[PDB]
Parts: C-alpha cells; structure tokens; sequence
C-alpha cells in the first residue's frame, strides 16, 4: 500500500569532516527539507539522492539495489546486511525483478559479472533507524536512534553521522528495496541551512532558508532568536 | 547611473556582448575589470554620502 | 616583538608502498579518445621525482602545480588518463582552449589538472561529431596523462622522512598539507572518529589528528606584539626604555 | 577578520598554500590579488574609523 505524513525537521548530517565549536556555520549541500510530503511504503526514482527510515522490532527488512537499467547497462549495487558482516557487491546482475529473499533463501538474482569492489566491514545494525544515500563517489550515512513511539519519526534532532564513502562513479536511477515491513522514502533537495554545533561538536540545531520569511530572516543574520523589528532579507 | 556605460580597460561596456562573442574564460579578465570599476564606484558613493 | 621557530619536524602516516606509476605508461598500450580511464589507484605514496630526462615526456605544461614541488604534498582524489591524439594538434588541449576536442570530447573546467603530457609517438582514436567530465559512447566518422588534482583527509602524499614529535616549543610542522608554525598542546578533545581537522568562528586551523597515534594535537603561534620606545628627548639625554605590549 | 578568507580571484585565501605548491616565477600575481584585496579592506576599516 502508499500513504502519505509529515515529517518534523529531520533528516540533517554533517557535510564536512571539519571540528568546529559551538558556533552558527551555514552550509550548501543537499539537504531534505523540514516540512515534505513524504512516501510511506507497506521502481522508485534516485532523483538528487533518498531518505531511508525504517522502524523493525527485530531487524526484519535489510537489503539495497540500485542501477539504472540493471541487466547489462551501468552495473548494479547490491548490499546485504548479514548478521555478522556488510557485503558490497558491484557488478553485472540480470533479471532481479522481485528479491523474495537455516529457513530462508540465499540468492537473490546471481549471474555475476567480472569485480569492481567488495567492502566487508562491521555490520549496520546489532527502532528508528535513517540512512541517507547521496550520489562521483557514494556517500552513505547513518543513525541507530531508539525512540519509544508509535507511528516515528518524533519530535527533535538527530545528526545523522558519516560510515560508508564508496568510490563508486557510476549514475542510480532507479531504487529498489531489497527484502509486513515499513519503510518511508525522501527525496534530497539543493537547499541551505544554517547548523548549530554545541561544546561536544555534534549538531543539535538547523533552521531552513527556503520555508518561511521567519526562517529566511534566521539565515541572513546568523541568530536562531530575532528581535522585534523589519529586516530586509531579500529582493 | 552614467558609470555603467564605461571601459575600465575592458573591450565593451555590456555583459551580453562580451558573455555571447568573446570565449567563456578570457572574458573573465574583463568581467573583473567591470566589476571592479563598479564597486570601486559604489564605494566611493556610499563615501561621499556617509 | 616575534618568537623565531628553532626547529621543523614532519608527521607523515608510516605507509610507503609506492604507486604503479613508474610502468603505468609501460603498461599495455594508451587507450583512444573513445573511451578515457579514470578509475586509478588512490591508496599509495605518489613518486613524482623519477623520471625527467630519456623518458616519452616531452611537454611539461603545468596549472596550479609546479613540477618541482611534488615531494612535500599530500592528494585528496588523483586521476590518470591515457588516449591517444594527434601530435601536430596538442595545444588545444587546455583549459580554456575550445576546438575540436572541445566540442564533443573533452572539457576541462579550469581546475588544478596537474600536468598534461602529451609526448610523441609514431607507433584509430574513433571521434564523433558537452559537460566537462562527460564522456560519450554513441555510434560522420574518420579513421595523453592528466594527473586532475583537488588541494582544497589525504592518503596520497609525497616522499618525504617523518620524523620525532615535539612540543611545547615554536616548531614548524607538516602533519598533512599545514606549513605554519605554531606550538602543539594536549588538549580540547571530543573528536569524532570520522574528522580529522579543527576550525572555529575565524576559521582558523586550531587541532589537527596526527596520522601515527591519532592524538589530539592544538595549534597556536608563538606570542608577538609590538615595540615601544620611551624617550626623553636627544637633546637631554641618551637612553631610552622598551616597552612590549601583550606579552 | 572574516576577510582574510576571500580568494579575491586566486587559487587560495592563505599564502602558505601558494608558497607551497606555486614556483617562483609564477607565484606573484596569487599573492599581488590577495595584497590588493586586503589592502582594500584595510583602508576601507581605516575611513568607516575615521
């Protein structure tokens, strides 16, 4: 099925590696915005880049495809999340039109092609976990944030902090879902924000300079509080 | 107003014939002219009137 | 008033495995303008001090990056191409020339490219009649190395010898790309596992990681200020008196 | 402060960049626009002093 919700002002990583203390540092990057018609799921398009949330009780759904074409144009990705370790398989797969993926199955389309990478690292997991995908390299970014709530994606902030860059240039059109599940899908926006970093350097804050003229008069003066007054913002 | 319509060493006075005849990066060291003459203008207005 | 440095240390990791790039060029044959390769090897110390002279070298034409300092940088993302064109014809290739490679095959955006040497050969290249980095596969018909660079954490750095850890002085140091002089303190720490450097309001280098320990190390020039003189007048008396100011 | 950060048109906003991958020949007009640039600033916070 497809129903659709609100997200409340989440979804926000560090764009750089750089240490930096408790000031107001805006940024450029592609961000998803606060307030978007999100997707939730019971082909979809890559666009500029996804938001992946999922909330599992027992870590029932894992798994990602990506490619364009798939068959035998552009290659394809394929990562599984084993128990014990993360498999990143990148070659020529075929066919792959459902996954369906001892008691369960071991294969999902096979007809493997030549080698390109394989990254074997600690596992992801061991609800409310996010990864965000963004594409020229591949960034992949993670947070394991245990809420207590019914429906997610509550109220705060959580800075989702960098794990996997795959030196991978190749273009995704096309995001499948590899393996009752629930799992809500975003789409990554050109937009600039204004982040706040605290003592321990983890963010904590961000406002959006494209939603409100309260938001957009937060961005030209670097301040989350303004006074009362008339400020020129924009032309 | 009557600024705009000067060289500053550059081969025209408008962007559009310089941005559509002359080669993408060898315009840039005319377009820096202009922007230089420009500023250099609007800081010496905002000098006077302060 | 200044504090003179009295000593210049490197901290380079204690990697040194050298890149395949002293028989890159003698490997198999250099590809075509059809089809360019960019996917090289970028998890090794770079040699760029091997070979000048009795080499298939002959243009030298560099942008951004002097060939005389190579040993003392460290790379972020390094490429390497290998196609073959004409030699009558080389000086086309260059950011900011526009011809005919420059209209459906290549186009460098003026960024740091490195080198590009394009040699002689005598020993086809397959052209058709764009975006820089673009390549186009499509099937009118008629039968060089760029090292792109981007200075702007590093893995790739220059042969050079890593010396001691000093501190507590007016040292110059090298960790990665940092060419200051400054002093190193043990402190300010809660460094994420995934970030290297340190900035503030100012932006303003004030930690960096050491890549032997992975220890928290605080940058900050030596003091200074400035001199004063006090004098009583030449014409009453000969001596004077020094202040400093901030120190 | 902030505008010693500024490129004004060159390679980087710190000369030990420059000084450090640049040859001497052509190591002067990265350092002449960064020279022009902050001296611009500095007469520009010395009038809005005075």
């Amino acid at each position: 099925t497809q129903s659709y919700t609100n997200s409340f002002t989440r979804g926000v990583y560090y764009p750089d590696k750089v240490f930096r203390s408790s000031v107001l540092h805006s940024t450029q990057d592609l961000f998803l915005p606060f307030f978007s018609n999100v997707t939730w799921f019971h082909a979809l398009p890559f666009n500029d880049g996804v938001y992946f949330a999922s909330t599992e009780k027992s870590n029932i759904i894992r798994g990602w495809i990506f490619g364009t074409t798939l068959d035998s144009k552009t290659q394809s990705l394929l990562i599984v999340n084993n128990a014990t370790n993360v498999v990143i398989k990148v070659c020529e797969f075929q066919f792959c039109n459902d996954p369906f993926l001892m008691e369960s199955e071991f294969r999902v389309y096979s007809s493997a092609n030549n080698c390109t990478f394989e990254y074997v690292s600690q596992p992801f997991l061991m609800n409310l976990r996010e990864f965000v995908f963004k594409n020229g390299y591949f960034k992949i970014y993670s947070k394991h944030t245990p809420i207590n709530l019914e429906r997610d994606l509550p109220q705060g902030f959580s800075a989702l902090e960098p794990l996997v860059d795959l030196p991978i240039g190749i273009n995704i059109t096309r995001f499948q879902t590899l393996l009752a599940a629930a799992y809500y899908v975003g789409y990554l926006q050109p937009r600039t924000f204004l982040l706040k970093y605290n003592e321990n350097g983890t963010i904590t804050d961000a406002v959006d300079c494209a939603l409100d003229p309260l938001s957009e008069t937060k961005c030209t003066l670097k301040s989350f509080t303004v006074e009362k007054g008339i400020y020129q913002t924009s032309n | 107003v009557k600024q705009l319509s000067s060289k500053f060493g550059a081969i025209s006075s408008v962007l559009n014939d310089i941005l559509s005849r002359l080669d993408p990066p060898e315009a840039e060291v005319q377009i820096d002219r202009l922007i230089t003459g420009r500023l250099q203008s609007l800081q010496t207005y905002v000098t006077q009137q302060l | 008033f200044r504090v003179q440095p009295t000593e210049s240390i490197v901290r380079f990791p204690n990697i040194t495995n050298l890149c395949p790039f002293h028989e890159v060029f003698n490997a198999t044959t250099f590809a075509s303008v059809y089809a360019w390769n960019r996917k090289r090897i970028s998890n090794c110390v770079a040699d760029y001090s091997v070979i000048y002279n009795f080499a298939p070298f002959f243009a030298f034409k560099c942008y951004g990056v002097s060939p005389t300092k190579l040993n003392d940088l460290c790379f972020t993302n390094v490429y390497a191409d290998s196609f073959v064109i004409r030699g009558n014809e080389v000086s086309q290739i260059a950011p900011g020339q526009t011809g005919n490679i420059a209209d459906y095959n290549y186009k460098l955006p003026d960024d740091f490219t490195g080198c590009v040497i394009a040699w002689n050969s005598n020993k086809n290249y397959l052209y058709r009649l764009l975006k820089p980095f673009e390549r186009d596969i499509s099937t009118p018909l008629q039968s060089v190395v760029v090292l792109s660079f981007e200075l702007l954490p590093a893995t790739v750095c220059g042969p050079k010898k890593s010396t001691n850890l000093v501190k507590n002085k007016c040292v110059n140091f090298n960790f990665n790309g940092l060419t200051g002089t400054g002093v190193l303190t043990e402190s300010n720490k809660k460094f994420l596992p995934f970030q290297q450097f340190g900035r503030d309001i100012a932006d303003t280098t004030d930690a960096v990681r050491d890549p032997q320990t992975l220890e928290i190390l605080d940058i900050t020039p030596c003091s200074f200020g400035g001199v004063s003189v006090i004098t009583p007048g030449t014409n009453t008396s000969n001596q004077v008196a020094v202040l400093y100011q901030g120190v």
